RNA sequence: UUUGCUCCACACAAUAUAGAUGGAUACGAAUAAGGCGUCCUUGUGGCGUCGCUGAACCAUAGCAGGCUAGCAACGGUGCACUUGGCGGAAAGGCCUUGGGUGCUUGCUGGCGAAUUGCAAUGUCAUUUUGCGUGGGGAUAAAUCAUUUGUAUACGACUUAGA
RNA sequence: GCCCUGAAAAUGGAUGGCGCUCAAGCGUGUUACCUAUACUCUACCGUCAGGGUUGAUAUGAUGCCCUGACGAGUAGGCAGGCGUGGAGGUCAGUGACGAAGCCUAGACCGUAAGGUCGGGUCGAACGGCCUCUAGUGCAGAUCUUGGUGGUAGUAGCAAAUA
RNA sequence: AGAACUGGCGAUGCGGGAUGAACCGAACGUAGAGUUAAGGUGCCGGAAUACACGCUCAUCAGACACCACAAAAGGUGUUAG
RNA sequence: GAAAUUGUUGAAAGGGAAGGGCAUUUGAUCAGA
């Protein structure tokens, strides 16, 4: 319904999230994924590290620069899942993948925009409690991503700024809800209530 | 003005070009049926050219009809043309390729007099 | 798909006209075709069939 | 093989001049329809007596409805089933409101825990345990304590829409 | 079949490609870790 | 007002297809706000326009229209089948279409 | 540079569109827990309340939205200015000040619309580019050739030369 | 029962891939839904079969028309047609006011073999129909003759002192 | 490697088994509509991230017949007897 | 005065071939009433 849908990837079950995003992309919706480092994979961290090492040992024998590239960043791991689920060798798949942006953290353009979640991909809703899971930032750091610390620092800064913004917004919302509390027994408000508003 | 006819349906309008006539110059486009034992076209594998078959045959009611609803009749002179005087709504005259320009003028004038349609009235005109 | 119990598009195997191009024989066949159709006469039907027969099927009498 | 109904099936071992009025054998067959009910009847009668469908007849078939479909009961169920390596008898207890629901739960449970398909299971007996403290399986007994209450922690509501705007909660 | 006699491989695969450096001045690709208690000083010098 | 729209937004998803064979004669349309075939029954028969722009002005406009109509529901999730006078180009997989409210039975 | 280049505004032309058709509407964390409000003894505190989806919220009436007359209230909103601040992860945005000006459907009137003929996207968006009219601004390099040998098969590299 | 140990091979790699853990896994049950050249209905083509109609203006009775069914195919058989050189007849056919030939992401007819037309080029003959006849149809045969490419401005044009 | 009966492939496209002569489904004139077969319905990919009861956590999990493998023997792992 | 092959001009397309089938967009072009 929006021109751009911004998904907060935190705790979003990378494969299920990639399925949702791939279908949206192919249907024609622009998707921006933020906080890719906070994405989750089901299974133990050691399981997923071993899986990525099995991925890492695959490479073109006669020239490793031709073989499958092993992107270490969480955003690029998510992008790998999503690309594997898009028909990326066609022009249609290329257009779909151009309709997508993935980020670690929440960069400036999208830090002041609304973020959504995908309930059918959310870890807390999908995984049975007690099941172990991996965090993409930790997996990526373990397999060679160099910027977990920088992203964490920038995220702490962004969260300070956003908490200040939200304190201001909550104050204003209290003001508005109070001014709406009065004029709730007025004739116009009672007609609105009769009509369902 | 031709006889009324049902809407003309061409079941297959694109030419049946011979297999590999796009691949080799020596292979002409004139349709030839593949006789090869392994021929993917003869075996009719999905994705290959279609072959002419009787199912493509056109409705007998509209067969041989030009888009205007007339059947073409080749005419070489005024006598050939006048074989169509009582059939102007069914047949249209086509002047033969080898008719000279002055004979074409004569034929056109006579066809106009007889209300017989000519399919190629602009052949060998005054340049 | 149909499990055909017999040969499809099988011709009857009987002559329906003379192989001959004799115009007079064809006129006789036309006459006896009319008769066999519009008389209900077994004779007319069998004569129409006999008019189609080849030479070795019409031995001299 | 589907949602079950219970049928009484009565068959005859068809009469002759020697034996008129044969001995009218009856069975309670859990089946999803009457064709299967009669098939199972003949299967078990051929396991039991010298008779077959061609030498007998189905005297009657009648669905048996639960007499009290809206009271919770504890059922003891005795089954005989074939594993991959042998045949075994088993006793289980199922809490439900009807024999058909108990038997459906039993078939699901045998498939789930022993990979015993329908064809591999015989329902030896289904009987309501009238007296609690004769319930001998803890997974049923735990539901018979006084004033039984329990929460349903971690509620997961399904979204009608792809995207949500709220970061939902699992409270209940 | 196997090599039939073991020898170490010839050359170092970590110094690939054996191509011309993109500049006549070699890039410093890592500077010393900063210790921010010391005074301000250059971490390198240029010479001939 | 700011809004002037009298059509329901839709998306051209794909052609009718099996795994490896598509059928350009039938397009699949996701109608916004329709999640069941029961809801899509309302839009069965409604006219659809794919509206696109061209460089060459033709008959007084640089906007061209491909008309079609909803024919039946598709699947379990509100997608519908649609047929157009000329089949949609298939570069429009993911492009927006307009499902008008006529022919109306309200 | 046979009057070049660039920036702003305006008009006229082309050029296309992976696809606008009211608004991408910003805490963070947890989920065997939270949000909000309030209170105190400011806490891993007390009390109240809410969720059970955005089915929300905001916006939304007027020749695709005309021209006018009032009432009420000093609100809302567009615009060009203007004050100060914050924002570097890709900041290119967020907030804020004062005056001006337009609209206001918060309420009450007056006039207009037709004939696109019973529908036909019935054209209202943004992407580049070009040209013309004004106004502001700037006034180089690279390559070849020669040369060097820290280089070199040739290209390339590294040098020098008013 | 499921899971684990048992369980070691050579380029890097395969539940098809991604990925999936109250599954998108396993066992089982219920519905909804997707789509084959299959099934059902209809149209059209052809084939076969059964029929109607020589009572006239009525020229296609091998015709016209009605009804039903059917249609895969190598090797192979048969049928109906398309095209070529030459021959008898005919159209008192075409033609220096332009025959034949050739070129032509121009048009028309035929399911097709093919046929026809327009435009350009050209210069002396040629065609429709009914029949006759054959040295009558090419993608291949390391086919024959001739011509022409990519390789390619490539290999190279460096022995015999200059 | 060799026999029996049948059905196929050869001689056969089409939907399915990713892929494949033979397997599953179904055999084929040209089209339109509807319904299906076998197979499927997270995304690739048309089609329920359907509904229901359980089982399983694998530091080599498992994931549909032909078919592209695994055994004996073991485990207070866990489940049911 | 054909074709192979080639030059020039014009048009168009072009991420490890090209060519093809079904369908439609776009551009160019064109017959029919
Ligand atoms: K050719
Ligand atoms: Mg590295
Ligand atoms: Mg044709
Ligand atoms: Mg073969
Ligand atoms: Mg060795
Ligand atoms: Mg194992
Ligand atoms: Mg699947
Ligand atoms: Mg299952
Ligand atoms: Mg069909
Ligand atoms: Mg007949
Ligand atoms: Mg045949
Ligand atoms: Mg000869
Ligand atoms: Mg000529
Ligand atoms: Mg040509
Ligand atoms: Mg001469
Ligand atoms: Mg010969
Ligand atoms: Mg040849
Ligand atoms: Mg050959
Ligand atoms: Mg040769
Ligand atoms: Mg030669
Ligand atoms: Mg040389
Ligand atoms: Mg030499
Ligand atoms: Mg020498
Ligand atoms: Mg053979
Ligand atoms: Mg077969
Ligand atoms: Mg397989
Ligand atoms: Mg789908
Ligand atoms: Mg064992
Ligand atoms: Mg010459
Ligand atoms: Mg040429």
């Amino acid at each position: 319904v929006e021109p751009v849908v911004v998904i907060d990837g935190k705790g979003h079950l990378v494969g299920r999230l990639a399925s949702v995003v791939a279908k949206q992309l192919l249907n024609g919706q622009k998707i921006v994924v933020v906080r890719a480092e906070e994405l989750n994979i089901s299974g133990e961290f050691f399981r997923n590290k071993l899986k990525y090492h099995d991925f890492l040992r695959k490479a073109t024998a006669f020239n490793k620069t031709r073989g499958p590239f092993h992107f270490r960043a969480p955003s690029r791991i998510f992008y790998k899942a999503l690309r594997g689920m898009v028909s990326h060798k066609t022009a249609r798949g290329k257009a779909a993948l151009e309709r997508l942006k993935v980020f670690e953290g929440i960069p400036p353009p999208y830090d002041k925009k609304k973020r959504v979640v995908v309930p059918q991909a959310l870890r807390v809703l999908r995984l049975k409690p007690g099941r172990k899971y991996t965090t993409l930032g930790k997996l990526s750091t373990s397999v060679g991503w160099k910027y977990e610390d920088v992203v964490a620092k920038l995220e702490a800064k962004r969260k300070v700024s956003s908490a200040e913004y939200y304190a201001k917004k909550r104050a204003f919302t209290k003001k508005v809800a109070s001014a709406n509390a009065t004029a709730a027994e007025s004739d116009v408000a009672k007609q609105l209530a009769a009509l369902g508003y | 003005a031709s006889l009324p006819h049902p809407k003309i349906v061409k079941k297959h309008t694109k030419k049946f070009k011979r297999h590999h006539s796009d691949r080799y110059h020596r292979v002409a486009e004139n349709w030839r049926k593949q006789k090869g034992i392994d021929s993917v076209v003869r075996r009719r594998f999905r994705g290959n050219i279609s072959q002419p078959k009787i199912g493509y045959g056109s409705n007998k009611k509209t067969k041989f009809l030009s888009p205007s609803g007339h059947k073409t009749f080749l005419v070489a002179n005024v006598k050939d043309l006048e074989t169509l005087t009582m059939h102007t709504k069914t047949y249209a005259a086509e002047i033969a390729h080898n008719i000279s320009a002055k004979n074409r003028v004569v034929i056109l004038a006579r066809a106009k007099a007889l209300g017989i349609k000519v399919t190629n009235p602009k052949g060998r005109l005054a340049l | 798909g149909i499990d055909h119990t017999s040969k499809q598009h099988k011709r009857s195997g009987h002559r329906t006209a003379p192989k001959s191009d004799n115009v007079y024989l064809k006129l006789l066949v036309k006459l006896y075709t009319f008769l066999a159709r519009r008389t209900d006469a077994p004779f007319n039907k069998v004569v129409l069939k006999a008019l189609f027969l080849s030479k070795i099927n019409r031995p001299p009498v | 093989m589907a949602h079950f109904k219970e049928y009484q099936v009565i068959g005859r071992r068809l009469p002759t001049e020697s034996v008129p009025e044969p001995k009218l054998f009856r069975m309670r067959i859990f089946a999803s329809n009457e064709v299967i009910a009669k098939s199972r009847y003949w299967y078990f009668l051929q396991k039991l007596h010298k008779v077959k469908k061609a030498s007998g007849e189905i005297v009657s078939i009648n669905q048996i409805n639960e007499a009290h479909p809206t009271k919770v009961k504890n059922f003891g169920v005795w089954v005989r089933y074939d594993s991959r390596s042998g045949t075994h008898n088993m006793y289980k207890e199922i809490r439900d409101v009807s024999r058909v629901a108990a038997v459906e739960t039993l078939y699901q449970d045998m498939a789930a825990r022993h990979r015993a398909r329908f064809r591999s299971i015989h329902i030896l007996k289904v009987a309501e345990i009238e007296k609690t403290a004769d319930v001998k399986r803890q997974y049923v007994k735990q539901f018979l304590t006084k004033d039984l209450k329990f929460p349903l922690p971690h509620r997961v509501q399904k979204s009608t829409k792809t995207f949500s705007y709220k970061r939902p909660s699992t409270f209940y | 079949s196997h090599r039939k006699y073991e020898a170490p491989r010839h050359g170092h695969l970590g110094f690939l490609p054996r191509k011309r450096a993109a500049s006549i001045r070699a890039r410093v690709k890592a500077f010393p870790k900063d210790d921010r208690s010391k005074p301000v000083a250059l971490t390198s010098f240029l010479g001939y | 007002a700011e809004s002037h729209r009298l059509y329901v937004k839709g998306k051209h998803l794909s052609y009718q297809r099996s795994k490896r064979v598509n059928n350009p004669n039938v397009s699949l349309i996701k109608i916004e706000g329709v999640a069941t075939p029961q809801d899509a029954q309302f839009y069965l028969g409604k006219r659809i326009a794919y509206v696109y722009r061209a460089s060459k002005e033709v008959r007084g406009s640089k906007i061209r229209v491909m008309w079609g109509k909803v024919t039946r529901t598709h699947g379990n999730s509100g997608v519908v089948r649609a047929t157009f006078r000329n089949n949609l180009p298939a570069k429009t997989f993911g492009a927006s279409v307009r499902i008008f409210l006529y022919p109306s039975n309200i």
